[PDB]
């Protein structure tokens, strides 16, 4: 009667039913019109008697445990405007009586364990409205050309189904849809032309198919459409201009495709574009000045193409840009100074392209520029001071260009910067002191420079992890403070001027899996030290120095090294400290001054016996039988 | 719940 849950008819009978929340467990009076039973934790079976609720308008399922089939006799309910079975274990066919429901307007499906075809029975279902499948990984088979016959049909969504094969053309006869989503699915052949007939349709999400062809012409002749996700597909040919007619159309996602041709002119007109993403395809051409018409792009990502020229000055124009990726282009010209006026821009990605001149100072004068990716293209002149006014710089990498002078000072200033590499530029000068100013430096990677000078612990910040400062002209010697280091994972200083003994500081450095001293002028002992790094792992080079006398026994407690290479040194004395290493993978011990005998082991008779010929007195030999 | 709709995850260097 008035009881929670239930509600009753005008002439006293009891007519809905509600329950949820409840947290039960298990399976589960004809005047009933709605029933409810959802998100209650149910398993087993749908009573196969469900069926004989004739006045049934509405059955609520969904977000239960249930399992076996959808039962044919729950399609004798003539009188049912929704369905919804969604968020269960249901396997099974959808069977073809589904046809029978006269009047059903919503049926969700999604979620489950089905299998089979769509039947050729919706056609039959006239008032439909949303059908919602997804997320039934083997459901299969073609879209029936019967799904033209729902004329009412809103909302169709199929995703992450095994569903295959080409739209059918039938799909032009829905003229009331407006999400279409059938993305992560089977899907292959062409856009049917007859989409274009669609004339509600807002939403299209056919990504992550093997759609193939090209983007229908058509498509610009729907005027309401909103959002067109296309991507990871295998289309071909060239993006249709008509496409420019769209005047709500916030999204075109089109990445990882064939595409050709230009990025149209005609873009220019759309005037609610958000999100342009063309990423890898074939797209050749200039990126068109039109293009800085559209005033609401906060997002282009136009990488991996062949697009030449340079890019637009009147990219000032948008003023809402906060993501800019045009890298692996053929983009030449100067990084325009205009492109500071997009204040709100966070990430820029150029690399990879044939970008020549300056670095424009005015780019760091953006507060909100957490990414500047400029590397591998034909930049040069000095970074300038400015970038100390970038304040919220995170990750910098200018590598692989002509860049030259010295690294600016006012680096310093920021506290943000985790990782930086201008390695492979034509940097000189000493890695400045001010460098210790950046609290947050966890990358730094100076490799392939001309930098110069002396090292200090001072200068670096105590929070790096990972110095690559190789193949310079840095000098003097390896300072103690490099102690200080304990987070540092891996130092690489190889081909440097570096003199001096390994300071036994270095044994400080607890966290040390890697260390390249490599192709200096290093001297001395190695220090006992060396062998106290258990973090040592990946590789030790100590490799074309001068360094003497033997290797230290501490070296047996070096249990997880797995590359030593000491070669070209002048060390003395024998191998036997090397024997236990179990986990050694690869020993390079050539043109050194050792002598003595190795065992037998499939390790050592690995070693090349040229590298045994390039010492004083090395060979294996063979144990006595005892 | 199989995945919302989503767009091409952008990739930088
Ligand atoms: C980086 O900040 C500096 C220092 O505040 C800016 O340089 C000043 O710019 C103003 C005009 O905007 C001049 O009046 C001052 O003479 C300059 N001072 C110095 C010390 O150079 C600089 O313009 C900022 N850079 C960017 C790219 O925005
Ligand atoms: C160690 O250093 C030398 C000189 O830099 C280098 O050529 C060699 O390849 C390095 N050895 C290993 C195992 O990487
Ligand atoms: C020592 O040997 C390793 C493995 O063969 C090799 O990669 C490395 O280049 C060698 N070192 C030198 C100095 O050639």
């Amino acid at each position: 009667c008035n009881w929670t849950g239930v509600k009753c008819n005008r002439r006293g009978e009891v007519s809905e039913i509600q329950l949820k929340e409840k947290q039960l467990q298990g399976s589960l009076l004809k005047s009933l019109t709605s029933l409810t039973l959802s998100s209650l934790q149910l398993t087993g079976v749908i009573p196969k008697e469900i069926g004989d609720f004739t006045e049934l308008e509405l059955l609520d399922l969904s977000d239960n445990s249930l399992s076996g089939d959808i039962p044919v006799e729950i399609f004798r309910l003539k009188k049912l405007k929704t369905l919804s079975l969604n968020t269960n274990n249901l396997e099974g066919h959808i069977p073809m009586e589904i046809g029978n429901l006269s009047g059903l307007v919503e049926l969700m499906l999604f979620d489950n364990k089905l299998s089979g075809e769509i039947p050729r029975s919706i056609g039959e279902l006239k008032n439909l409205q949303v059908l919602r499948a997804g997320g039934n990984k083997n459901l299969r088979g073609e879209l029936p050309w019967e799904i033209g016959n729902c004329e009412n049909l809103v909302m169709l969504g199929l995703a992450e189904t095994s569903l295959s094969g080409k739209l059918p053309a039938s799909i032009g006869n829905l003229k009331r849809v407006q999400t279409i989503a059938i993305y992560t699915s089977l899907l292959s052949g062409p856009i049917p032309d007859e989409i274009g007939y669609c004339t509600e349709l807002q939403n299209l999400y056919l990504y992550q198919n093997s759609i193939s062809g090209s983007i229908p012409t058509t498509i610009g002749g729907l005027k309401k459409l909103q959002s067109l996700l296309l991507w990871q597909n295998n289309l071909v040919g060239k993006i249709p201009t008509e496409l420019g007619n769209c005047p709500e159309l916030w999204l075109i996602d089109f990445s990882e495709n064939l595409l050709t041709g230009t990025i149209p002119r005609s873009f220019g007109k759309l005037e609610n574009l958000q999100e342009l993403q063309l990423s890898v395809n074939q797209i050749s051409g200039t990126i068109p000045e039109e293009l800085t018409n559209c005033t609401k792009l906060t997002h282009l990502e136009i990488d991996n193409n062949l697009i030449t020229g340079e890019i637009p000055s009147l990219m000032s124009n948008l003023r809402s840009l906060t993501m800019f990726f045009a890298w692996q282009n053929k983009l030449t010209g100067n990084i325009p100074q205009s492109l500071s006026q997009c204040r709100e821009l966070q990430a820029i990605d150029l690399s990879y392209n044939s970008l020549s001149g300056s670095i424009p100072k005015e780019i760091f004068g953006l507060r909100n520029l957490t990414k500047l990716l400029l590397l591998s293209n034909d930049l040069s002149g000095f970074i300038p001071p400015d970038i100390g006014n970038c304040t919220n710089l995170y990750r910098l990498r200018l590598n692989g260009n002509r860049l030259a002078g010295s690294i600016p000072s006012e680096i310093g200033n920021l506290k943000n910067l985790n990782f930086v590499d201008i390695s492979e530029n034509r940097l000189v000068g000493s890695i400045p002191p001010a460098i210790s100013g950046c609290e947050s430096l966890e990358f730094l990677d100076l490799h392939t420079n001309s930098l110069s000078g002396s090292l200090l612990g001072t200068t670096l910040p105590k929070s790096l992890k990972f110095i690559d400062f190789s193949d310079n002209a840095l000098s003097s010697t390896l300072p103690p403070g490099i102690g200080l280091l304990t987070e540092l994972t891996k130092l690489n200083l190889a081909k440097n001027r570096l003199s001096g003994e390994i300071p036994r500081e270095i044994s400080t450095c607890r966290s040390l899996q890697l260390l390249n001293l490599g192709e200096n002028d290093f001297s001395g002992e190695i220090p006992d030290e060396l062998g106290q790094i258990p973090s040592l792992a990946i590789s030790l080079n100590l490799s074309c120095n001068r360094f003497v006398g033997e290797i230290p026994s501490r070296f047996s407690d070096l249990k997880n090294l797995g590359v030593l290479d000491v070669s070209h040194n002048q060390l003395t004395g024998n191998l036997n400290v090397l024997t236990d290493l179990q986990n050694l993978v690869s020993l390079n011990i050539s043109y050194n001054d050792f002598s003595g005998d190795l065992p037998n082991t499939p390790f050592f008779r690995r070693l090349p016996l040229s590298d045994l010929a390039s010492n004083r007195g090395l060979y294996i030999s063979n144990a006595i039988s005892t | 719940d199989y995945s919302n709709p989503g767009h091409h995850p952008p990739r930088h260097n």
